[PDB]
RNA sequence: CAAUGGUAGGAGAGCGUUCUAAGGGCGUUGAAGCAUGAUCGUAAGGACAUGUGGAGCGCUUAGAAGUGAGAAUGCCGGUGU
RNA sequence: AACUUGGGAGUCAGAACAUGGGUGAUAAGGUCCGUGUUCGAAAGGGAAACAGCCCAGACCACCAGCUAAGGUCCCAAAAUA
RNA sequence: CCGAUAGUGAACCAGUACCGUGAGGGAAAGGUGAAAAGCACCCCGGAAGGGGAGUGAAAUAGAACCUGAAACCGUGUGCUUACAAGUAGUCAGAGCCCGUUAAUGGGUGAUGGCGUGCCUUUUGUAGAAUGAACCGGCGAGUUACGAUUUGAUGCAAGGUUAA
């Protein structure tokens, strides 16, 4: 009735990821997908190929279909963060944080 | 010309309500029935 | 049917059927408190007490004799170092009315 | 603060920073920094009056004699170390789990023998202590022990 | 033997925190302004449990003063002619016979306009 | 008596005065010392005389 | 907290009332007026929920004042701009627009909370004898002087 | 029957943390920690139940202390705006 | 209550009002003395708000009662006495 | 006596990264499980990841691996909120949901009353005097010897040892 994917420690910042993410939303899988094929944003490919693998988890485990599956709920959340300097002026270095990004979904068939 | 205090976070909430991503204005394509963008043409078939 | 009553340092109004909460009282669980002191008897037939209406006693079932919830006491002067927490219960009596007179 | 190694240059100038100032890395604030009145190498031990000393063992020793835990024995006699020996002696003496037994001077083979007995620890008459007689819910006294601890203590 | 401060701190803040339950934003969740908000609160609650005695005292004093004037007859007078009636029912018991037995009320008051 | 029910003599035994740790014990900020001075300031104090 | 009734919205009944003005001076007429739409009046009186009545005013155009404020008793009001303040004197809103007078007498007599506002907006002036609130049923009522 | 605001400050009684001695106990049929709860005492605080947790820890009396943090433009580490 | 002896201190920056005086200008929220009070170290009611003014000293409840200074047409409890 | 902010600077390739021309200065960093049994195959993906199946007592024990708090970031929602002037609480209270360590119960709160944080320093501070962004840990009257006084205990014209 569920079907899980997530990608653990992606490189982007996850408030850059949650954008995407808030047009997924409780949409069905074909309009969810060409949502993000579409969008042109970066991270956009990412998340794309988390909902196929899915729809591929949910095909190939539970043998339920890909049609009436709308997306349950995706979500995005910090991951672990890498600390770097950048050298500014006057012998100065502030610091710069490439953070991650901890990406969930799950799509549903709507019933238990 | 510095933060004279914190934004909390109801204040930081509250501004970024209109900072948001619109869905793209896609429609489906008549050759392929993928979706596509309007008025470019679709890039799975070729079509229009 | 319906009275008024003086019980520790406050007075009650009382119909016979209602539970009420009182000031700690000496007897014990299942007991009969009856009270001496009615200032009103009102409703059908209105008696006022001048102190007190002579005669008329109000006789209720005593239950429940407990302790109410505990009201933390905290106060503090600012700058001074100066605070005091203190705990406190007041004793209480739940009382079922169960006759009238008058 | 001395002894915590390195830890002697001023870590910043004192004024123009904006920071706190500080004047070694090793203060007891810092992480790493050294100890502000803890533990020292010392002694414990004190000392009491000589007559004082005296009291606490015989009021040990009327203790252990007020609530029955005296059993005065005659000899002990053993000629060779064997535990299981000194173990069925206690028992036919109904001593309770824990007791101290009290020989004349030095009896080696008393004294290996209940060396191994869970509970049982073997004192000459001379190295009566009190935390010793105290611990043992009851004694066992060779009648020599008992008529040399008369003298001694009194 | 060093003894190190565990577990005990934990406790004591958590038991301000769980008292803050239900405060604004950034007051039920930091120990450092948790604690000053429950200092504020059990001083303002140690006024107003003196507060409320005579808050209601002064609703029971409202409520008279509109019955009584009912009956064309102001809560001043009311008050001094029960006194020389001999009559002594709290400003609460007033309020509820007011609400309550209008009859009563009535009786009660020509009674004290009959003291006079 | 026994050695886990002991007493100590009565009145023999009190307990020492920590000092400067909280308020409710009377000596908690200044540590008994006052406020300002030579008083307030460790290995303070005055020679004798 | 033991036994004092409190009033809410499934127990207030509120009335309507017309309060006429010929010959009652401002002061006088709009304390009473305050009153009457606080609900200090309802036996059943509660602090914290809108007791009290509806109240019309019919004349308010026949208000006499005492003493010579005719001319005296400026209203002033402030536009938030610099040098902002005009001004107005009372016999003017008499004869202009007299239903604000006795509108802005009143509700000065009334707290600033909110309830303030909700009680303030139960009270309805007209300048003329005829008032367009027949519907509401309202009964004459006299002042207690 | 009387007394009980309180700062510098004096006096007294206590609550808690680690360790030790002895006695008596609890623990994979689930310890310590952690989280939740609408529980108990005048306070410092003490329990109980349910989850996570996968091995130690309470209680009584008495002893000793690296024993209690919210501020030092404190130090270290995390994370904010 | 007071005094004596002994153990432990903190205090040596005061403030405003009223009143008797100096100084200044019968100036100052001035300054220096004397004599009260209060604040300091004092919450509560009044003075719109307002350490020092007026009234009054908070052990802890209570949806009881009486009053002091201030008050009683509305904001806002009490006399449109 | 310390149990990884402690105890050596260093429990771990440490006087090592690193810093400085050099004298010198100098870190951070332990813990899967009993056993490596360290995840055969399948599925999406270029891979990183993941989801099944299997190992194991346990895999929110999967190698960054025991427990896993708070700051902080999210996803749901029960109750609220778009005429209002707010040191954010308290006190009074309708409406709406829920039901316990069953006790005169829990969550939210229309609307009214009262109400300018905390510390330090001061005669006096809401102070626009100072101090703290926030969480966590660490972080300050101790010890040795001697003097004085009080309590306690010996025993007393005697008491007492030091090496
Ligand atoms: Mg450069
Ligand atoms: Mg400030
Ligand atoms: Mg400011
Ligand atoms: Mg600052």
């Amino acid at each position: 009735m569920e079907a899980k994917a997530v990608a653990r420690t992606i490189r982007i910042a996850p408030r850059k990821v949650r954008l995407v993410l808030d047009l997924i939303r409780g949409k069905n899988a074909a309009e969810a997908i060409a949502i993000l094929k579409l969008t042109n944003k970066a991270s956009s490919p990412v998340i794309e190929k988390v909902l196929m693998s899915a729809l591929a988890n949910a095909e190939h485990n539970y043998d339920m279909n890909t049609d009436e599956l709308v997306v349950k709920e995706a979500y995005a959340n910090e991951g672990p963060t890498l600390k770097r300097f950048r050298p500014r002026a006057q012998g100065r270095a502030s610091a710069i944080n490439k953070r991650t990004s901890h990406i969930t979904i799950v799509v549903s068939d709507g019933k238990e | 010309a510095v933060p004279k205090r914190r934004t909390s976070k109801t204040r930081k909430n509250k501004r970024r309500t209109h900072f948001k991503i619109s869905v793209p204005g896609m429609t489906e394509c008549p050759n392929c029935g993928e979706y596509k963008l309007s008025h470019r043409v679709c890039k799975n078939c070729g079509s229009y | 049917m319906f009275a008024i009553i003086e019980t520790g340092g406050k007075q009650i109004k009382v119909e016979e059927g209602q539970e009420i909460f009182v000031e700690k009282l000496d007897v014990n669980e299942g007991d009969t408190f009856t009270f001496d002191k009615v200032l009103f008897v009102g409703g059908d037939s209105v008696k006022v007490g001048a102190p007190t209406v002579e005669g008329a006693t109000v006789t209720a079932t005593v239950n429940k004799q407990g302790r109410g919830k505990k009201i933390t006491v905290f106060t503090y002067k600012r700058r001074k170092n100066s605070k005091r927490k203190k705990g406190h219960r007041q004793p209480y009596t739940k009382l079922t009315i169960d006759k009238i007179n008058a | 603060r001395s002894a915590v190694s390195g830890g002697g240059r001023k870590p910043w100038k004192q004024k123009g920073t904006g920071r706190a100032r500080q004047g070694t890395i090793r203060a007891p604030q810092w992480r790493g920094g050294g100890i502000v009145f803890g533990p020292t190498p010392r002694s414990y031990a004190y000392k009491m009056p000589k007559k004082m000393r005296r009291l606490a063992l015989r009021s040990a020793l009327s203790f252990k004699a007020q609530e029955n835990g005296l059993t005065v024995v005659d000899a002990f006699n053993f000629e060779a170390p064997k535990t299981k020996e000194f173990k069925n002696v206690l028992s036919t003496l109904e001593q309770p789990k824990k007791v101290l037994v009290v020989t004349e001077n030095e009896d080696v083979n008393v004294e290996l023998s209940a060396r191994n007995i869970p509970g049982v620890q073997v004192t000459t008459a001379q190295g009566l202590n009190v935390l010793d007689i105290t611990n043992a819910d009851s004694l066992v006294i060779t009648e020599a022990a008992a008529k040399k601890v008369e003298e001694v203590l009194g | 033997p060093r003894v190190k401060g565990g577990t005990v701190t934990r406790a004591r803040r958590k038991k301000t925190i769980k008292l803050a339950k239900g405060y604004f934003g950034s007051k039920h969740t930091l120990y450092k302004v948790a604690k000053q908000q429950v200092m504020k609160s059990g001083q303002y609650a140690f006024r107003d449990r003196r507060q409320r005695k005579r808050d209601f005292r002064k609703l029971w004093i409202t409520r008279i003063n509109a019955a009584a004037r009912q009956h064309e007859m102001s809560y001043s007078r009311l008050m001094n002619g029960l006194k020389k009636a001999g009559i002594d029912i709290n400003r609460k018991m007033l309020s509820e016979i007011a609400i309550s037995d209008e009859k009563a009320f009535a009786q009660l008051v020509t009674k004290a306009k009959d003291a006079l | 008596m026994k050695l886990h029910e002991l007493k100590p003599a009565e009145g023999s035994r009190k307990e020492r005065n920590r000092v400067g740790r909280g308020v409710a014990t009377g000596n908690g900020k200044t540590s008994g010392r006052g406020h300002k001075g030579q008083k307030a300031r460790s290995g303070g104090g005055v020679r004798p005389g | 907290m033991r036994q004092t009734f409190m009033a809410n919205e499934s127990n207030i009944e509120r009335k309507w009332y017309v309060i006429d003005a010929e010959g009652q001076t401002l002061g006088r007429l709009s304390s009473e007026v305050a009153s009457i739409l606080r609900g200090k009046n309802k036996v059943t009186y509660t602090p914290h929920v809108d007791t009290g009545d509806y109240v019309i005013v019919i004349n308010a155009s026949k208000i006499e004042f005492t003493g010579n404020k005719e001319t005296d008793k400026v209203y002033y009001r402030h536009s938030n701009h610099p040098g902002g303040i005009k001004s107005i004197t009372a016999g003017e809103l008499r004869r202009t627009n007299p239903e604000r007078l006795i509108e802005n007498s009143i509700k000065g007599m009334l707290p600033s909370t909110r309830l303030g506002e909700k009680q303030g907006k139960k009270l309805f002036v007209y300048g003329g004898a005829e008032h367009p609130h027949a519907a509401q049923q309202p009964e004459n009522y006299e002042l207690r002087g």
